[PDB]
């Protein structure tokens, strides 16, 4: 599977996503990038059924972008996340429902940063971390064990390298590569990518 | 049939609708409403046409209209067409609160309508909404917010505007009296009563000829009220008062 | 298929002549009144036939549309079935979402949406009739006037029909606010009576009353006792 | 649906009802757009200041994209419609082929739509003219027009709306490869051109920018008084 | 197996002119909690509330889709629903996927906004309403939490008794469930008051 | 359920249980099964709760709708010819078996529809899971034409039989009686079974249980 | 007084005083077929006499009726065009049918006469047909009412009656039977049939022949439409 | 079930027992399987209880509105084929074995059998149901041509009995009615009335 991690800090969102496209046992790409940009302040990370990711992502990310373009300001944070959510779960007793695990995270000047899980059956739950994949069964007790509400983005980078070495350890997949961005007041930022 | 059709939405050899001119003319015939943005809040001030002694108050009010809990509108035309409007409005934005969860922007809900409007001005063989509205409401992009629409579909944001009868005499009236950025809703509701004992030249304002609602922000609130007629002959009595003063 | 156009457009002077029309129709319709007192509402008609060979119990103008509800009408009978249709249909789909008895004003508006749209739709003409409609809901008689542009108004006491402007004038000296159902089918009988031509009858008249039992149509005899004090 | 065909042609071969909308951009205020080297300008003239109106509301200059803008004459309800409808257009472009729309990619598609409401059946041609401006990809700047017909052609500078001849007849005089070299030139054409026409001068006329890479700038009523006096 | 996905348990319990309403916080997936703070007890007015138990995406869809039918009826009507009103409302929502339903069954808890009378309801999947004068509950441990009420509840219970019978009821029921808990929340709705609290639980 | 109907010499005689199951765990102890169709025809309903609560609900709905414009009292025989015609077209997907009993100006009818469409004008009908219980009393006690009273005890008793030998079946039992003259619903007619007394006091004192939150918003 | 303004006469719309001319000139239409009809309640019967003009001796008299059967016990007579008449006919055999369908029982004849009413009502609101020129008198016998004669017009308007009549000689028929019926009503007895004939001899001045008029009746002992024979003409024809 | 008609020269005797089932509960004991489609053209239904009571209740509807039209008694033969139209357009949603007998003044008396799937067959005799499978031999032996109503009668009893002992789920009381010009006569045989035919004892 595909694994998607998230930790808000008290400023601050970063996410990191794996960077490995598969066809059935072999990577066909090792550079992919499983986070959209919604908005200047908004990022989507999507996993799920081939096809099925980019197309509901592409479709989220051109309509949040219409909304700017139409009102000259941009969707909030927790707007986006619920627009999403309507859509999936609009979809879900459809004949053309999306298998895909989500994880939103932005920041607004005035509620602060915020990350969102939602998973295919579209239920959204705001989290202070939280990961999708097979690979959140190995980590999410390390986040749990060590994530404070008043985390530095340093030890949150700290805290992230913890879980990805765990994956490298105890995970019978070779995830080797991670993008890794953060989003605050100044907007989103890519970091360096944790290689092993 | 080609023969009994009137052909509503066509333009004219000059480049004018006639349907929305003659609809516009219908609103410049209809009860004056005034409406005054504050630094505290935003106001509406109609004038009652229904004031029968055999009429009964059976609602909040006759011309104002509460669309959200944080818009409101009144109305000067068509009361059938503003019915059928101000039915979309409310589900404009409730179908808005259920997309993103938040309570719709006041230029968005007012956009949507005109949009509607326009739309009856294009296409479908059918006469346009005579309504003419002015909208009230506060939003967390730009705050406490007039609006007024056309049968046009045509809309626009302003600090105080007038619709109905003898409205060009109001908006001259507000134009040389407003303050922009020094007005308290105390001096918005004192202006309101200058305005309309002015336009409304039937006697002196006599607070049953006349509705004022009020929408402020407390405590996180916004509070949508329409003045009772007590505090309404209260306003009245003190702009006689300051009238003789300055006599 | 048909006419895809609206019938009914605005005029130079921005007013819908037809409209204009269909309220003179309601205008030269028969004589009704309506009196809202404290304890209940009563609808008062003139139905007068044109010859003796006309069944008076066949057809009726004061016509129930819930329990509470009951409506009277001026101007055209036919039209005025299709709405009373309309109405009890609009009605029965409010019990069947709320479960609860549809309030008056809730009817009336929803009625009023319904003429309305026979004012901006295509290829239909305005309803050519102004309806009363009286119900009695939270403990309270209410008393509404729906004009055939879907306008509705709410009021204490009303006439329409011919001679509407001297009965409003005869209702606004005679109604108290504080009146019984009793005295307010008094007042009713005589705003009828000042424009009736003729001896008032059990069957020349049609009453309705809403109270807190409900809407009901005063019978014949009933009306018979009024008439006789 | 209504369907009467109310765009027909009349003896003569003339479309009057596309001819009277013509006429409705002619009463529409003045837009001018001069395409320059590095810096397209776009300026349209504020009628009336109104003095109670919050001008944010009554802004007659638009972003398509970010890289498209358009300023129209005629209907501001009509050109509403068409505003969205070249929105959300450049949104399904950017979905379908991962790119920004071109600027005439977008002039075409609006040019499409007031031509399909001059030849559709129970429908009045739009009483619009747009003058959509932008930078292609290689870094072009770029300036066109639609018109209520649905023809559209590339300009170097020219000016729709009440005006527009005296406006164009300056432009035709006033334009070359000086006016033009500075980006401060470029803003001072859009503004000595609408100040033939529009009466008050600087308080009654609102510009925008759209620079290469760059978002479309509104310039501030300040701003706009100091090219003004500058330009005097 | 489509209601224990998610898990969940609710409860709404009558007191003397008092209504409670609680509900576990726990949102998981099958075994896996993914927060402990899930809201499954929406306001529907200020003396009333509804709380939602069965697929998470169903108590968020039918919240909110309550609330675009509510918020209509409120404006129109010009009035505040009664309990019994919003029963029905729920009741006609549910049922118009009857062929088809939302796996969400709801517990209405609130005082007539008018006689400020306690009104405690429960609905099944596909709007089968159930008015009772003592409790109502629904959830995984709805078995668990009838055996506590039934045993517990006692008639003119005040506003203190009625939160130390819902809470203890709630805490014994979701800690013989392994679905549901992770924290417990009761709202305790008088006529002049809405006292929220939240209960120490096994996190376990 | 056991939800019964007798046809007795001056009009019919109603009945049914008060339980409802979700499983085989009690939901509600005070269903109500007879539901008013029109002031002289009631139904009594048995299978899905929400489809027995929503056929009749609509039905009587159209039979007052078509009261208002016939202006005469309904007939049984349209309830059900309307209800057999919509059960019909929903292929027994809508689980309503129901037991239709009126007196109209043709007399007493009762009725006996099932989930699928099909109707029977009988005598004495039941239906639900207590219904052989409910047909074996009627079966060994039904005699044509009997007094109110009588007819009464013979509805008690079979839905009695099912209330005690079926366990979908219980709590109190409601019997509706309608002549040409009289419609009398007894909704708590017999309570044959009731909760045996708490002999232990469980009540938890204030202070019993630990908040971790707790904040007050008071209404005005 | 008739005042137009627009095609207030061309397409039903109100004139300027509210007067649907259309509809108007639909009642001028049931009168350029030239024949009366008469129809009679009495305190077991009501019955329904027309007047019958074959032209030619070449149409076959069988086929040229107005009298009809909606259903066994629901009998009309059509006055107007013959061609918007027989659709009303079809209307009304139809409905009849689906109410029995959908309800259990026969319509009542108000219940027949308030569909017609109801169809033809929206021919005055819509603009893209004409209203029919036809009136329908429906004769039935009601199991609480008894004997039912009920009349609907072009506009839209139905109403029960004692005794009407409908056609050229409506007016001075309407005006024989409004003195009649006022002394002791239409005599109450089958021979009610005595005041219908009389009524339609008199006002069409005009002995009639057993051939010449047709005669429908239903009874509270036999309810079923029944279309009387020249014979049975003949005999109340020479009674009188 | 056991449905049955035979025809005699002047009209039709039809025949059917009285029990509707559920499995093996009997739903009803005293159902009238012979409807009457109109004054002299009856039904014995046999099959499904709600889709054979929707198509004769349809068939009824459509002949009712035919015969007013077309001002004559309508013929056995059109309300078989308006039988035969929805039973074969719905063969695939509607299990009705139908028997279509009547009296016309133009063909006399016809028996019509409708079976499962939409055909139509006349036939002198018919039987449908259950129990038609046990009494096929009998009505094979006891039948001969110019037979009386009152043999016809005794026919249809004698057979009906028969297969009503030997089919579960036929049994109950015999419903006989004879169709002809002068009207329909209905007669329901009960008890010992039902025709008996002694066990064996070995
Ligand atoms: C008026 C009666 C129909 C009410 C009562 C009597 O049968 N209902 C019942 O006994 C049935 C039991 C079942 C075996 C039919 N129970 C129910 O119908 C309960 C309603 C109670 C919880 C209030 N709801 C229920 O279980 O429905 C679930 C369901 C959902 C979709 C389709 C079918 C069934
Ligand atoms: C056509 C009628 C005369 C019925 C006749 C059949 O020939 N007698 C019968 O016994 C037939 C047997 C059939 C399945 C072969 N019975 C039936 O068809 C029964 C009758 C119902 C009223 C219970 N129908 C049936 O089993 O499904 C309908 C149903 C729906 C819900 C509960 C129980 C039964």
């Amino acid at each position: 599977m595909e694994y998607l991690i998230g930790i808000q800090g008290p400023d601050y969102v970063l996410v990191a996503s794996d960077r490995v496209a598969a066809s059935n046992i072999v990577q066909m790409k090792d550079d992919h990038d499983k986070m959209f940009k919604m908005s200047e302040k908004i990022l989507l990370l999507c996993v799920g059924e081939a096809g099925d990711t980019v197309q509901f992502a592409e479709y989220i990310q051109k309509n949040v972008q219409l909304y700017k373009m139409r009102n000259g300001y941009e969707l909030s944070p927790t707007a986006a996340a619920n627009f999403t959510r309507r859509n999936l779960a609009d979809c879900l007793r459809s004949r053309t429902p999306y298998h895909v695990n989500l994880l939103l995270a932005g920041y607004d000047e005035h509620e602060g940063p915020a990350l969102y899980y939602m998973d295919y059956l579209a239920a959204l739950a705001k989290a202070p971390f939280a990961a999708h994949g097979y690979g959140a069964f190995l980590t999410l007790s390390i986040l749990d064990r060590y994530y404070t509400p008043t985390i530095s983005r340093e030890r949150a980078v700290e805290l992230l390298r913890k879980c990805l070495e765990e994956l490298q350890k105890r995970f019978i997949l070779n995830l080797p590569t991670f993008s890794v961005r953060i989003i605050d007041k100044n907007g989103i930022h890519d970091l360096d990518n944790i290689s092993f | 049939s080609r023969r009994y059709d009137s052909r509503t939405t066509i333009f004219s050899p000059e480049g004018r609708l006639y349907q929305v001119e003659y609809a516009m003319e219908a609103i410049g015939h209809a009860g004056t409403c005034l409406g005054i943005l504050a630094n505290d809040g935003v106001l509406l001030a109609a004038e009652r046409r229904n004031i029968h002694k055999l009429l009964d108050e059976v609602f909040f009010s006759e011309k104002i209209y509460k669309l959200n809990e944080d818009m409101a509108c009144s109305v000067a035309g068509i009361t059938s067409d503003a019915n059928v409007l101000t039915n979309e409005l409310r589900l404009i934005a409730q179908r808005y609160l259920l997309q993103y969860q938040e309570p719709i922007p006041c230029e968005q809900l007012v956009t949507a309508l005109c949009d509607i409007k326009q739309a009856y001005t294009q296409f479908g063989g059918k006469r346009p909404f005579g309504v003419s509205l002015l909208y009230i409401g506060w939003d967390k992009h730009y705050g406490f917010q007039l609006y007024q629409s056309d049968p046009s579909g045509n809309y626009g944001g302003w600090k105080a505007t007038c619709i109905g009868n003898n409205s060009a005499a109001a908006v001259s009236m507000l134009k040389q009296d407003y303050k922009e950025g020094e007005m308290t809703l105390k001096s918005a509701l004192a202006l309101a009563i200058k305005v309309l004992n002015k336009t409304m030249d039937v006697s002196k304002l006599s607070a049953e000829k006349v509705e004022i609602a009020t929408l402020t922000r407390e405590n996180g609130k916004t509070v949508i009220r329409v003045l009772k007629q007590k505090e309404v002959e209260q306003l009245i009595k003190k702009h006689e008062e300051e009238e003789a003063k300055a006599e | 298929r048909g006419y895809s156009f609206s019938l009914t457009t605005f005029s130079p002077s921005g007013k819908l002549v037809q409209i204009e029309y269909a309220l003179a129709a309601v205008a030269g319709g028969a004589p009704s009144v309506g009196i809202k007192a404290a304890n209940g509402v009563v609808l008062a008609t003139e139905k007068k036939q044109k010859s003796i060979l006309y069944d008076e119990r066949s057809v009726h103008k004061v016509e129930p549309i819930t329990k509470h509800i009951g409506l009277v009408y001026s101007g055209m009978g036919p039209d005025y079935r299709v709405l009373v249709h309309r109405a009890r249909k609009l009605a029965q789909q409010y019990y069947l979402v709320y479960q609860e008895p549809i309030p008056t004003a809730q009817l009336v508006q929803r009625v009023a949406s319904v003429m309305q749209e026979y004012t901006q739709s295509g290829g239909v003409r305005p309803f050519g009739v102004s309806l009363l409609i009286c119900g009695w809901n939270e403990g309270r008689p209410y008393l509404f006037q729906s004009d055939p542009s879907g306008a509705y108004f709410a009021w204490k006491a009303t006439a329409m029909g011919k001679n509407y402007v001297n009965g409003k004038t005869f209702l606004e000296k005679r109604y108290n606010e504080d009146l019984e159902l009793e005295d307010a089918i008094h007042t009713a009988i005589l705003t009828l009576k000042e424009s009736f031509e003729g001896q008032m009858t059990e069957d020349n008249i049609e009453v309705g009353i809403c109270n807190e039992a409900g809407f009901r149509r005063l019978t014949p005899t009933e009306v018979k006792d009024y008439l006789a004090a | 649906s209504y369907d009467r065909a109310i765009t027909v042609f009349s003896p003569d071969g003339h479309l009057f009802q596309v001819e009277y909308a013509q006429e409705a951009v002619k009463k529409g205020s003045t837009a001018v757009g001069v395409r320059g080297r590095d810096i397209v300008v776009l300026g349209v003239e504020k009628k009336s200041v109104a003095k109670l109106q919050d001008e944010r509301t009554v802004r007659k200059i638009c972003a398509l994209d970010d890289n498209v803008c358009m300023a129209f004459a005629g209907l501001t309800a009509d050109a509403r419609i068409v505003i969205n409808r070249a929105r959300v257009e450049c949104q399904s472009h950017r979905l379908t082929v991962e790119d920004p729309v071109t600027v005439e990619y977008i002039t075409r598609y609006i040019a499409s739509l007031k031509q399909r409401y001059t030849q559709s059946n129970g429908r009045r041609p739009f009483g619009i003219s747009a003058l959509i401006v932008g930078f292609d990809f290689d870094g072009t700047p770029r300036l066109y027009q639609t018109d209520p017909s649905g023809t559209y052609h590339a300009w170097k500078a020219n000016a729709i709306g009440r005006g527009a001849k005296s406006v164009r007849e300056f432009l035709e005089k006033n334009y070359t490869d000086e006016a033009i070299e500075t980006d401060d030139l470029t803003i001072k054409l859009v503004i000595k051109a609408l100040l033939e026409v529009v009466q008050s001068g600087g308080k009654n006329i609102e510009l925008a920018v759209m620079r290469r890479d760059q978002s479309l700038k509104i310039l501030n009523p300040e701003e706009i008084e100091k090219y003004v006096a500058e330009i005097e | 197996s489509i209601m224990s996905y998610n898990g969940g348990a609710v409860m709404a319990m009558k007191g003397k002119n008092c209504v409670a309403i609680a509900a576990d916080r726990r949102f998981g997936i099958q075994a896996q909690m993914v927060t402990t703070d899930f809201q499954k007890i929406f306001p529907m007015g200020d003396r009333l509330y509804i709380g939602l138990a069965g697929l998470a995406t169903d108590v968020q869809t039918v919240a909110q889709r309550l609330k675009f039918r509510l918020n209509l009826y409120e404006l129109k009507e010009g009035r505040q629903i009664k309990p019994y009103t919003l029963m029905s409302m729920v009741a006609n929502l549910l049922y118009e996927k009857r062929f088809g339903p939302y796996y969400t069954e709801p517990v209405i808890a609130g005082l007539d906004p008018k006689t400020f009378k306690p009104f405690i309801c429960s609905l099944d999947l596909i709007g089968c309403p159930m008015v009772t004068d003592d409790f109502v509950v629904s959830g995984t441990c709805a078995e668990q939490m009838y055996g506590m009420c039934e045993s517990l509840w006692e008639p003119n219970m005040d506003p203190d008794h009625l939160f130390e019978t819902i809470s203890q009821a709630m805490l014994n029921a979701v800690d013989r469930d392994a679905v549901s808990g992770m924290g417990v929340i009761v709202h305790i709705i008088e006529k002049d008051k809405i006292t929220t609290r939240t209960l120490k639980a096994r996190m376990d | 359920t056991t939800i019964a109907g007798v046809v007795y010499k001056d009009g019919i005689v109603l009945g049914a249980d008060t339980r409802a199951t979700e499983g085989m765990v009690v939901a509600d102890k005070n269903c109500s099964k007879i539901h008013f169709i029109s002031p002289n025809i009631y139904c009594c309903g048995a299978g899905t709760a929400a489809d027995t609560d929503m056929t009749t609900q609509l039905i009587s709905s159209n039979l007052e709708l078509h009261s208002l414009s016939t202006g005469r009292l309904p007939r049984v025989v349209t309830a059900n010819r309307m209800l057999k015609q919509m059960l019909f077209r929903y292929q027994g997907y809508i689980g309503a078996a129901l037991v239709l009993g009126g007196v109209d100006v043709t007399g007493p009818h009762l009725y006996s529809i099932y989930p699928h469409g099909s109707t029977d004008k009988l005598p004495y009908v039941t239906m639900g899971s207590g219904s052989l219980a409910a047909m074996a009393v009627f079966e060994d006690k039904f005699r044509p034409d009997m007094e109110e009273e009588e007819a009464k005890n013979l509805v008690s008793e079979a839905i009695a039989a099912g209330i005690f030998n079926d366990l979908g079946s219980g709590s109190n039992i409601d019997l509706c009686v309608i002549s040409k003259n009289k419609l009398d619903f007894l909704r708590p007619y017999t309570v044959p079974n009731k909760k045996g007394t708490r002999l232990g006091r469980y009540r938890c004192e204030k202070g019993t249980t630990a908040v971790l939150t707790e904040k007050i918003t008071p209404l005005e | 007084r008739g005042s137009s303004a627009g095609f207030d006469r061309h397409i039903t719309i109100f004139s300027p005083e509210g007067r649907l001319y259309q509809v108007e000139y639909a009642f001028k239409a049931i009168n350029q077929g030239g024949l009366t009809s008469v129809a009679v309640r009495g305190k077991d019967c009501a019955v329904i006499v027309t007047q019958k003009k074959v032209p030619d001796k070449l149409l076959d008299s069988s086929t040229v009726t107005h009298l009809f059967k909606i259903t066994e016990n629901i009998g009309c007579v059509m006055t107007g065009m013959t061609a918007d008449s027989r659709s009303q006919v079809q209307r009304a055999r139809y409905e009849a049918a689906n109410w029995k369908y959908k309800y259990g029982y026969e319509i009542p004849v108000d219940m027949l006469c308030k569909r017609i009413a109801d169809i033809s009502q929206v021919y005055t609101q819509n603009a893209e047909m004409r209203p029919l020129g036809c009136c329908m008198i429906l004769i039935g016998i009601d199991e609480e009412q008894g004997p039912q004669v009920y009349k609907c017009d072009p506009a839209g308007y139905y109403c029960g009656f004692k005794a009407t009549a409908a056609g050229v000689k409506q007016t001075e028929s309407t005006s024989f039977l409004e003195k009649k019926v006022k002394k002791k009503f239409d005599w109450t007895f089958e021979q009610t049939v005595e005041t219908a004939i009389t009524c339609l001899s008199t006002v069409l001045s005009i002995d009639f022949k057993p051939s010449e008029i047709e005669v429908g009746v239903v009874t509270v002992e036999n309810p079923k439409f029944r279309i009387l024979t020249e014979a049975e003409i003949d005999a109340h024809l020479v009674a009188l | 079930t056991t449905i049955m008609a035979v025809q005699f020269d002047g009209g039709v005797v039809l025949g059917a027992d009285s029990r509707t089932t559920t499995g093996s509960y009997i739903a009803n004991r005293v159902t009238d399987k012979l409807t009457p489609i109109h004054d002299r053209i009856f039904c014995c239904r046999s099959g499904s209880a709600a889709d054979t009571q929707a198509v004769a209740d349809a068939v009824t509807y459509q002949l009712g509105f035919h015969s007013i039209e077309l001002n004559e008694p309508p013929l056995v033969h059109t309300a078989a084929s308006l039988f035969k139209e929805m039973c074969y357009r719905y063969r695939e949603d509607l299990m009705a074995g139908i028997i279509i007998a009547g009296w016309d003044p133009q063909e006399g008396g016809q028996v019509y059998s409708v079976p499962m799937g939409g055909m139509m067959v006349r036939q002198s005799f018919a039987i449908g149901g259950s129990g038609s499978s046990y009494i096929y031999g009998y009505v094979d032996a006891t039948y001969r041509e110019g037979m009386t109503k009152e043999e016809c009668l005794q026919f249809t009893a004698n057979a009906l009995a028969l297969a009503m002992e030997r089919d579960g789920s036929s049994g109950g009381v015999i419903r006989l009615a004879a169709i002809a010009e002068s009207g329909v006569e209905r007669q329901v045989l009960l008890g010992d009335q039902i025709p008996k035919f002694a066990v064996a004892t070995l």
